[PDB]
């Protein structure tokens, strides 16, 4: 599809604002790498260093096909403590229609409202989270069809970043205190984002 | 076929690297 290439593209630029605030509301990194950049028209935290928005942008064309394809279920950014185990987990939850219309109009000025509102309750999640143990760090689970990973192949090798099979300790969660956050819907994409705390 | 959990190979850059960088200014 083509209208499927867009919401592959907007979902892409959406998820790394996401996780560059993540990044920053959950002190994952030095609070001054992140410089004050404005996306749907609210204050967000974007990341000066080089290799981190590699890093980042390297993780997010990966995930760019799986999504065009609708194969992606479940896109989590997780944080790790020492012991290298999850302390917190920002789950995003998606799932676009079966087909994506060829009626092609700004129906999307309305998804950027919706996504509007995740980056919004990203920004406050530090109010209803206490404050993670020192020296976390991150990385991105992406929840697929072992099969749909075929589109992934050749962009790997492209961009020179491989991706593997999830160890179920690497993923693993105690409990955990599930926190939601927003809950969209809409003729392209019906999205939910919560938060997985540890005890 | 059925369902699988995927990551990168690749970690991000250490919370180390990245205060050398910031430090130098």
């Amino acid at each position: 599809l083509n209208s499927a290439q867009v919401v592959a593209d907007v979902l892409s630029e959406f998820l790394e604002v996401a996780v560059h605030l993540i990044l920053y509301v959950r002190e994952v990194y030095p609070v001054g790498i992140f410089q004050k950049r404005k996306k749907y028209n609210v204050p967000v935290q974007m990341s000066c260093h080089p290799e981190l928005n590699q890093y980042i942008q390297d993780t997010l064309h990966c995930v760019k096909p799986l999504l065009e394809k609708n194969d992606v279920e479940k896109v989590v950014v997780v944080i790790l403590d020492k012991e290298h185990r999850p302390v917190e987990k920002f789950v995003f939850e998606i799932t676009q229609p079966p087909l994506l219309s060829i009626n092609s109009d700004s129906l999307l000025s309305h998804v950027e409202q919706l996504l509007r509102a995740f980056i919004l309750k990203i920004s406050k999640v530090d109010k209803v989270l206490d404050h993670n143990p020192p020296g976390c760090t991150f990385t991105v689970l992406v929840h697929t069809r072992e099969a749909a990973t075929r589109n992934m192949e050749k962009i790997q090798v492209i961009k020179d970043f491989p991706w593997i099979l999830a160890d179920e300790q690497d993923v693993h969660m105690h409990d955990p205190r599930l926190i939601p956050l927003k809950t969209m819907t809409s003729d392209i994409l019906k999205m939910q984002l919560y938060v997985e705390e540890r005890a | 076929d059925k369902k699988i959990v995927i990551m990168p190979c690749k970690c991000a850059p250490s919370r180390q690297l990245v205060q050398v960088w910031l430090q130098a200014k």
